[PDB]
């Protein structure tokens, strides 16, 4: 109200409204799902178009051979944060000959987002990210909020109508975690999860976007006729 | 943050005016009247000190008339402190020019430089403008005797006769009436003092309430002399012209 | 962090007034009375030592300050602002004059430098004007004795005699009747004490009054002998006893 | 440094500071530009509220940017000096680095770019100035006349006016100026420029300035008497 | 007042949304992509008849294989074009090849959100970036001041955009020829323009693999306008 | 005084075929008269069917390769996983080298792969970025020993057809990969005999449309 | 640019079937003066890596502090700091190699020659060299300074190529290293009798031996050597 | 290195050898010392291969953005000046360049000599490199304005041959270019070994050499 003009101002109840408004931009964004087993980690994203003549906005970005994310909200802010992850992954490789741990990648994103929430002049990031990766401690899935909060999860979903997919994963928890050494079945569970967030529209060939990473699987993105198999 | 307290000194009004420049001009309109008159054989600078005291040391005092170099002088109307900042900058510019080209700075070039500084404070920096209006009286070998004025907007114009400060409307009408092109310095001296005597807010015009100066070729042969009048000399010229 | 106040805090109002300068002048009006009188062979500056508590040692608080050996200063208004201005005034006298010309500045030029500092606080970003008016008395070879007033705007005026602060209007009237161009220094000190008594309520003695002069050279206060041209400081602060002696012949 | 964003969008998609800068131009004295078959004429209004002026030394309204290009303006006078100085510096910088003088189109594009830069830079306000830039390209006999404005947009004109009462003189030019047959001579071009200013000026005495620019760096400013002869002939034909 | 980079309660940047309103006031620009090339067309919209219309430059070359049309505060586009040209030529310097249309568009869009308290406000102009490369063929992009860019088969921006976009919805198909696209842009421009469409107040351009980016002459466009009138009168 | 440069010896050789390309180099690393390693790889698979070797000062060679591999990675990120062509890589490498014009990478670099028409390609670089496409090129310590042999046996220089006596040249018939590898092995075996910094081992990287293959051969260890 | 003041001589090392061995004497020389006799030049990093350093001792102490800080920093927000995400020999080496090359590129080097010896997560042996110029190389045997000239020839007789590593036991490898240290004491004028030895095995872990001495020396034949040619008495 | 260029009636001829040397060792014999800046502009290379290559390719990129901005091809004078000002920044730093900028613009055929010292000279005839001194003899003796394209191409070719023969650091092959108002035209690569014997026989020159 009077305390939402900038990010440097707490409200009387201890809330940061500019951060909450940035969080709102994520809810307007298209749905994206993340889930993992012990061997693989999968991202599934519903891409959004402007109209029938337009293309479908890309949702998934590769950060390294063993790591990448899906976005929901302001796409340019995802480009900035993903560029930062690319650099950090790359600094780890060039200096330490070491693949960046997914947990440490989350800690870096948290700290970068935080600086924008405590200083005058700047603004919070207006995007939510789901980071997947396979490192020395196996498969991982992270959820990033521009408040700075990063959370490691078995599965999750962000964007519009994401509560439906999140409930499904909460039921299926015991099943999909056990899908080891079977990439196609893990993707099926992800495609079935994101389907719980659909209304009116359905999953078409240029609508669906899938990504996977695992034990002997580099981070690869599937679009177009490559995902027709899963429709 | 800090934005909350920013007055925004360099913005347009909806009518396309600069707020701070207009308000600075309002300040200057309450300052003591300064008059400049240009003649064929010299220039006169006359100015009124503001409500003085008997205990003010006049002979060592200077609030209106300042020397920029040997050829150029200025009359001030507005904040004296603001004027001294600019005056020192102008003195430095005149010396820079002299060092570079080994010639005394042409009057207009000095005027343009000061006016450009004033302009900068109206377009960038977020600072208040200088609440000062100058009358420049000077001589060079290109245009001869010249009168200019500048104001907080950084705009400057040339004049045959001009007034700044208080009662300029009344003063300019009186100058426009009695001024002629073939006029001489002694006549211009009389015109300046008569104009002040009629426009002044004081009861009577006396020596202790005035600053006076002339720029004359009345120096031995082809050269120019600046004369900042002393209190006793202002008293004598007031008697000569028949005001006291 | 960073100082993000890069804009002026003093600006022209629609009427042409610079508000913060006027308000600074109001703070000066609330301040304790101080005055200055110029004689033929000297200058005197004086003020009341308004002690905040009787437990406080008022000798440690100096309202009258030496700027150079031949220049002194007194104020009315906010004390802390005065103290920092004195520090800057002392320094600028060296950096912008003594280190260049090998001699101390004349009164008018030191005043000009102090005035400049006060003007800049009236236009620069993220600062308020100084809440003081200064009275600066001094002597130099070519200009003789002089007395200057400096206001929050940075404007300065030379005076034969004047007063600033609480009871300045009454004090200036008192000085107009008593001042003439033939006054000796002792006569000026006498008039200064008479003028100052009118604005003081409580105790009026050498311990509650601070008074200094610019007068003859003091070779006893120089601290060394052997150089004929160095004859000592013209600034001298009168002692508590010296003030009381002149209060008996009052 | 002072970084404040002064020029910003409003809910209806307007940048008010840029639009208020146009109001400053509307207040400024009238300026007009007309290009003939082999010349361009720049006319300028001088407000007669200011007499006792020294016309020798007073800043002239038309400024030479180079020997072959001129610039006139309407709006804040102090602002115009900054644009003119920058334009003059750029003109010499172009000759220095490329060994050719600037084209009129290039010089206009530079000045217009400066104006634009001041509409999305922190801590600065837009220039309250619109300019008319005229001249002839090196080794070319085609007349050039361009206009700029505070927003930074620029364009070429067969004939154009800016400043106060520019709406009226533009109305006059739109019906009087023929594109198929422009003013064939200097006389016809100057006459049409003076005629257009006489719709707005008041008295045809010292209120009208005229500057003729011809090919190959041939630039001259007309005197009071020369202009007064045009003012005389126009009104004598009008009495009919 | 309020921050320049402030979010609204709905989760949108105020300034970005306000710049989009400025773009709606701009003159119409239309782009159509085909397998034979991409066509770009604009409304010139001269404010007066004395304004020499050929000086109105709302269609612009970025490289031989990339063109660009603009709509909105056109003065803001100059630094964007300058950056685009520099980016295209610099990539040719570093990699001895033509730069991908998408990569060029991405480079332009990186400037968009570089505003705060960098430039003081977002750009008040939208761009239609059309081009060709060997990997993805003929392409048309819409670059906004939000930093977002969508690829389009056909797109209209400016004042008559939603009316033109609905018309492009019905008319576009994947087998359009270049000649058919040219007439289609002229048709839709004529429909949304205030003044009557002719060769002087409207401009066409295209990008083909063979000839590269070309702005059409007024004589060439005049014939396409005459060809349009006759085919509409044919039924 | 500190000398920031050194010499790690080594010799490399790039030969371009009609539909293949090879980049060979010895595996010996040295300082002065000492051996550091008998097997220290010097030719690298950099991705996108490009092989690279930066010969001379090992620390500068390792840094350049590392930076080019990095440049390939970011070329994929920035341009939609587009394949970096050999001619584009070559131009990129010039700018890596000239970025240190006033403190050079003290290396002689060679890259090899296939051009956009599928034909074999070799590019050669000087330490400050001047590059050019070549058919045959040796670099490093024993380059002057090997190149004259390749002029004769690859380009058939100073060879004419018998009976004509200098009137008709030997025709430039293309070479197979098996014929090329023979010339590579004989080049290095000969260089090993007369150059002290050449020996221990020989590693060859062959590039075709199918990918990058390796072959290793022992050399004399004295 | 500087000059080394207090210096450490040869560091020697080799691979064997299940791990690596590294050794270095305990001397800090000051030119020809054998000034400091209790200097440890082998510095363990965790339980899987030993960094052996020769050259300038002040720069060694600096590197020692960088490594100590590296361990601290790796443990920050790392629940697997003593397991999967522990520091590897390859990580530690690449970090030092990065630092060394950067320092030489600013014309202000760390005047050292370094050998990083260790065993990786998968049980693979790690042994790599780096110096003040940023030059790096790997070999079955590695040695710095005088060791390169005298020790390598002896150690290469045990492991001449990669295929000899599985055939070499820890007893044979240690015997070769200890013999090499004796030879260096005979022939290096800036060496000491006292030295440290470290073994990093993939089964038995890190064994750090201090206060070792060169023993079984041959000097008796010296009594029979008289004069420099013709002298008989 | 031997490079030359000269203006004449029908444009400008540009010729250069192809040898690169590293001490006494011949590093390469297939060097392109003529640079294609744009289809109407050429640049020669002499001295530092890296320096000449980098700065002239950076020039071509400068000249290209000029065309986009101004809708006009850059002049030879402006192009040569951009290079000269670029290299002047690094004067004394150790750059080694000897170049000619050749083209046809509004003023007709243009030819400027530009080096790392700071010289920028317009002229009808230039030759730069270690073998330039040999080439000038053949040029100055046979150069006319009224030269046919066929004869002009031969003159530039014969002049390189003269230098390639005598100068140890010049040789390999001859690259020829002809610049017209419709753009530059490449006239092939000519092996000096084969070219020498041919010229010896047909012309009668080089009698001192046995063949
Ligand atoms: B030419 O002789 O100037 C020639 C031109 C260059 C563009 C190939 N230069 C060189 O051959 C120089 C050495 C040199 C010889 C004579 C005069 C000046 C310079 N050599 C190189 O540029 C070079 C480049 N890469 C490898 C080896 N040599
Ligand atoms: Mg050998």
């Amino acid at each position: 109200n009077n305390y939402d003009g900038d990010t440097v101002t707490f409200s009387p109840t201890g809330r940061l409204f500019q951060v909450e408004y940035a969080l709102e931009a994520i809810k307007q964004g298209s749905v994206t799902v993340g889930l993992r087993s012990n061997t693989h980690a999968v991202l599934v994203a519903l891409k959004r178009n402007a109209d029938e003549l337009s293309s479908y906005q890309k949702k998934i970005i590769k950060c390294d051979e063993h790591m990448g994310l899906s976005l929901a909200g302001l796409a340019p802010d995802a480009r900035v944060l993903s560029n930062y992850l690319r650099q950090q992954c790359n600094y780890s490789s060039l200096v330490f000959n070491r693949k960046l741990a997914v947990e440490r990648a989350g800690h870096l994103l948290c700290d970068k987002a935080q600086k924008n929430t405590q200083s005058y002049g700047g603004r919070p990031y207006g995007v939510g990210l789901l980071i997947i990766g396979y490192d020395k401690s196996g498969a991982h899935l992270l959820e990033f909020q521009p408040s700075g909060n990063v959370t490691e999860l078995y599965g999750t979903a962000i964007g519009a109508r994401s509560q439906g997919a999140k409930t499904y994963l909460e039921r299926t928890l015991d099943t999909f975690i056990k899908i080891d050494g079977n990439p196609d079945e893990l993707i099926k569970a992800g495609v079935e999860a994101i389907s719980q967030s659909l209304r009116d529209e359905s999953l078409t060939v240029d609508n669906l976007s899938i990504a996977i990473v695992g034990k002997d699987t580099p981070f690869t993105i599937y679009d177009g006729e490559a995902v027709a198999k899963y429709i | 943050g800090s934005r909350r307290y920013d007055s925004r000194t360099t913005i347009f009004s909806p009518e396309g005016r600069l707020y701070q420049v207009e308000y600075a001009l309002e300040s200057i309109s309450h300052a003591g009247t300064a008059i400049g008159i240009m003649a064929s054989d010299g220039i006169v600078l006359a100015a009124e000190r503001k409500v003085t005291s008997t205990l003010l040391e006049q002979d060592t005092s200077t609030e209106k008339l300042y020397k920029l170099n040997d050829k150029i002088a200025v009359a001030v109307a507005g904040l004296t402190a603001d004027a001294e900042i600019l005056i020192n900058t102008a003195r430095i510019h005149a010396q820079n020019y002299l060092k570079t080209y080994n010639e005394d700075i042409p009057v207009e070039i000095l005027v343009r430089r000061l006016s450009d500084i004033k302009q900068g404070y109206t377009q960038h920096g977020g600072l208040r403008p200088f609440g000062v209006s100058f009358i420049y009286a000077g001589y060079d070998d290109r245009y001869g005797y010249q009168l200019y004025t500048s104001n907080p907007s950084g705009n400057y114009t040339g004049w045959k006769a001009i007034s700044v400060g208080a009662n300029t409307s009344a003063a300019q009408t009186l100058l426009q009436m009695d001024y002629k092109d073939d006029m001489k310095v002694d006549d211009a001296i009389e015109l300046a003092l008569k104009t002040l005597s009629k426009t002044t807010d004081s009861s009577a015009l006396t020596y202790d309430r005035l600053e006076f100066a002339t720029i004359r070729k009345g120096a031995n042969d082809g050269e120019v002399y600046q004369k900042i009048f002393k209190p006793q000399e202002i008293k004598d010229i007031l008697v000569k012209t028949g005001i006291t | 962090m960073t100082d993000r106040y890069s804009f002026s805090l003093t600006t022209f109002s629609p009427s042409g007034k610079l508000g913060q300068i006027d308000y600074a002048l109001t703070a000066v009006k609330q301040g304790v009375t101080s005055l200055g009188i110029k004689a033929t062979n000297g200058v005197v500056i004086a003020t009341e030592k308004k002690s905040s508590s009787p437990l406080a040692m008022s000798e440690t608080l100096s309202k009258v300050s030496l700027l150079t050996p031949d220049i002194g200063a007194v104020y009315s208004g906010m004390g802390p602002d005065y103290r920092v201005l004195v520090d800057k005034s002392r320094k600028v006298a060296h950096t912008s004059y003594k280190r260049i010309y090998g001699e101390y500045p004349p009164t008018k030029l030191l005043v000009s430098e102090v005035a400049k500092i006060m003007q800049e606080a009236t236009q620069s970003g993220g600062v308020r004007p100084f809440g003081v008016s200064l009275l600066i008395a001094g002597h130099d070879e070519f200009n003789g004795f002089s007395l200057y007033q400096v206001d929050p705007s940075g404007s300065y005026f030379p005076w034969k005699a004047t007063a600033i602060g609480k009871g300045s209007v009454a004090a200036k009237t008192f000085l107009e009747k008593r001042w003439n161009d033939e006054l000796e220094l002792e006569d000026a000190i006498h008039i200064a004490l008479l003028t100052l008594k009118e604005s003081v309520e409580g105790e009026f003695n050498g311990d509650t009054i601070e008074l200094a002069i610019i007068g003859d050279e003091n070779p006893d206060l120089l601290g060394y002998t052997g150089i004929p041209t160095d004859k000592g400081p013209r600034f001298r602060k009168l002692t508590s006893q010296e003030i009381n002696d002149r209060l008996e012949a009052l | 440094g002072y970084d404040r964003a002064l020029s910003i969008f409003s809910p209806d998609g307007h940048i008010f500071q840029v639009e208020y800068a146009l109001e400053a131009v509307k207040r400024g004295t009238c300026a007009v530009g007309v290009k003939g078959k082999n010349c361009v004429v720049l006319g300028c209004e001088r407000r007669s509220t200011l007499k006792l002026q020294d016309t020798r030394i007073t800043p002239s309204k038309v400024s030479k940017i180079d020997s072959h290009v001129v610039l006139s303006f309407s709006g804040l006078n102090a602002d115009s000096r900054i644009l003119i100085e920058k334009a003059r510096v750029e003109a010499q910088s172009h000759r220095l680095t490329l060994e050719d003088p600037v084209t009129v189109e290039y010089l206009t594009r530079y000045v217009a770019g400066v104006q634009q830069r001041y509409t999305q830079s922190g801590g600065v306000r837009p220039f309250g100035v619109s300019t008319l830039i005229a001249g002839f390209d090196p080794r070319d006999d085609e007349p050039k006349l361009y206009q700029t404005e505070p927003s930074g947009i620029y364009s070429s004109w067969s004939a154009q006016t800016i400043g106060r009462n520019s709406k009226t003189v533009r109305e006059f030019l739109e019906k009087n100026y023929d594109r198929k047959e422009p003013p064939a001579t200097v006389e016809e071009c100057v006459k049409l420029t003076v005629r257009s200013l006489l719709e707005v000026v008041q008295t045809g005495a010292k209120n009208i300035e005229i500057t003729v620019v011809k090919p190959d760096s041939d630039i001259v400013a007309l005197s009071s008497e020369e202009i007064n002869q045009y003012v005389t002939q126009i009104e004598q034909e009008k009495q009919e | 007042d309020r921050g320049v980079s402030t979010f609204s309660p709905e989760g949108r940047l105020f300034q970005v949304e306000y710049s989009l309103e400025a773009i709606k006031l701009g003159s119409t620009a239309i782009g159509i992509a085909t397998k034979e090339g991409v066509v770009l067309g604009v409304e010139k919209r001269a404010t007066s008849p004395l304004l020499e219309s050929d000086s109105i430059e709302k269609i612009v070359e970025i490289d031989r294989h990339i063109g660009c049309a603009m709509s909105g505060l056109t003065a803001d586009a100059r630094s964007m074009i300058e950056h685009a040209r520099t980016a295209a030529v610099t990539h040719n310097l570093y990699y001895d090849e033509d730069i991908n249309v998408e990569s060029l568009t991405q480079s332009v869009c990186d400037l968009a959100l570089r505003f705060g308290e960098l430039m003081s406000r977002p750009f008040g102009v939208a761009l239609l970036i059309a081009g060709h490369d060997a990997d993805d063929g003929y392409q048309l992009f819409h670059a906004e001041p939000s930093g977002t860019f969508y690829r389009y088969n056909a797109k209209a921006i400016g004042s008559g955009s939603e009316g033109a976009q609905a018309e492009l919805l019905n008319e576009w198909h994947s087998s359009l020829t270049l000649k058919e696209a040219e007439l289609l842009v002229l048709k839709i421009l004529k429909q949304v323009m205030e003044e009557k469409l002719d060769e002087n107040n409207a401009q066409l351009s295209c990008i083909t693999k063979q000839d590269g980016f070309k702005i059409y002459d007024n004589e060439k466009t005049a014939e396409l306008i005459k060809e349009l009138k006759e085919k509409e009168a044919a039924e | 005084q500190f000398n920031p440069y050194g010499d790690n010896g080594g010799t490399i050789l790039g030969i371009a075929g009609e539909d293949f390309a090879v980049l060979a180099g010895d595996t010996r690393n040295i300082t002065d008269y000492s051996i550091n390693s008998r097997y220290e790889p010097k030719v690298f698979d950099c991705g996108d069917n490009i092989v690279m070797s930066a010969n001379g000062f090992a620390a500068d060679g390792d840094a350049l390769v590392k930076r080019f591999k990095n440049s390939v990675k970011w070329y994929h990120f920035d341009h939609n996983d587009k394949k970096l062509s050999i001619n584009s890589a070559a131009r990129n490498i010039q700018h890596l080298l000239y970025s240190r014009r006033f403190f050079p990478y003290y290396v002689y670099n060679i890259i090899a792969g296939l051009d956009e028409d599928g034909k074999g390609a070799v590019y050669s670089f000087d330490p400050v970025g001047s590059y050019q496409r070549e058919q045959c090129r040796a670099g490093g310590a024993a380059a002057s020993l090997i190149m004259p042999f390749l002029d004769n046996q690859v380009n058939f220089k100073n060879q004419y057809e018998p009976g004509t006596n200098g009137k008709v040249k030997k025709p430039l018939k293309y070479l197979s990969v098996e014929e090329v590898i023979k010339l590579v092995r004989d080049s290095f075996t000969s260089a090993t005999e007369r150059h002290i910094q050449v020996g221990d081992g020989l590693e060859i990287l062959i590039v075709t449309k199918d990918g990058v293959r390796k072959e290793f051969y022992e050399l004399k260890r004295d | 640019t500087q000059q080394p003041i207090v210096t450490g001589t040869s560091v020697i090392s080799m691979k064997y079937d299940n791990g690596v061995i590294i050794a270095a004497d305990n001397l800090g020389s000051y030119g020809s003066l054998l000034r400091f006799n209790g200097v440890e030049r082998l510095i363990p990093v965790g339980d899987n890596t030993v960094v052996g350093i020769s050259g300038d001792i002040s720069d060694m102490q600096h590197i020692e502090r960088l490594l100590k800080d590296l361990v601290t920093e790796n443990a920050y927000d790392n629940p697997l700091a003593d397991a999967e995400e522990a520091l590897e020999p390859s990580y530690i080496f690449e970090y030092l190699a990065t630092v060394m090359y950067q320092r030489r590129s600013k014309m202000n080097p760390l005047w050292n020659a370094i050998i990083v010896a260790g065993v990786q997560s998968n049980g693979d042996q790690f042994l790599r060299y780096v110096n003040l110029l940023g030059v790096t190389y790997s070999s079955p045997t590695l040695a710095t300074g005088f060791g390169a000239h005298m020790a390598n020839p002896l150690l290469r007789k045990v492991v001449d190529r990669e295929s000899d590593i599985p055939k070499t036991t820890v007893q044979v490898a240690e015997e070769a290293i200890v013999n090499a240290m004796r030879v260096l004491y005979y022939r290096d004028a800036r060496s000491s009798r006292n030295f440290s030895l470290a073994i990093i095995d993939k089964n038995t872990g890190l064994t750090f031996k201090k206060n070792l001495q060169v023993e079984n020396m041959k000097w008796d034949f010296a009594k029979d050597i008289k004069g420099y040619g013709t002298q008989k008495i | 290195t031997t490079t030359l260029a000269f203006k004449f009636r029908h444009g400008v001829i540009v010729a250069a050898d192809s040898r690169a040397t590293a001490g006494a060792y011949i590093a390469s014999q297939t060097v392109k010392k003529v640079i294609e800046i744009n289809p109407y502009l050429l640049g020669t290379m002499a001295g530092g291969a890296a320096d000449c290559s980098f700065w002239e390719r950076l020039l071509a990129r400068q000249c290209r953005i000029y065309e986009l901005r101004n809708k006009e091809r850059i002049s030879v004078a402006a192009a040569s000046k951009l290079l000269a000002n670029m290299v002047y920044q690094y004067k004394g730093m150790g750059l080694s360049m000897g170049t000619m900028i050749c083209g046809w613009d509004k003023r007709g055929p243009g030819l400027y000599y530009v080096d790392s010292e700071g010289n920028r000279i317009s002229g009808a005839t230039f030759s730069v490199g270690s073998g330039s001194v040999y080439a000038y003899g053949v040029l100055d003796s046979n150069y006319k304005w009224d030269l046919s394209v066929e004869d002009a191409l031969y003159l530039g070719k014969r002049s390189i041959l003269a230098a390639a023969h005598r100068d140890a650091y010049s040789g390999g092959s001859v690259n020829l270019y002809h610049v017209t108002e419709d753009g530059w035209i490449y006239h092939g690569n000519h092996d000096v070994g084969e070219l020498f014997w041919k010229v010896k026989e047909e012309e009668g020159s080089f009698n001192n050499v046995i063949g």
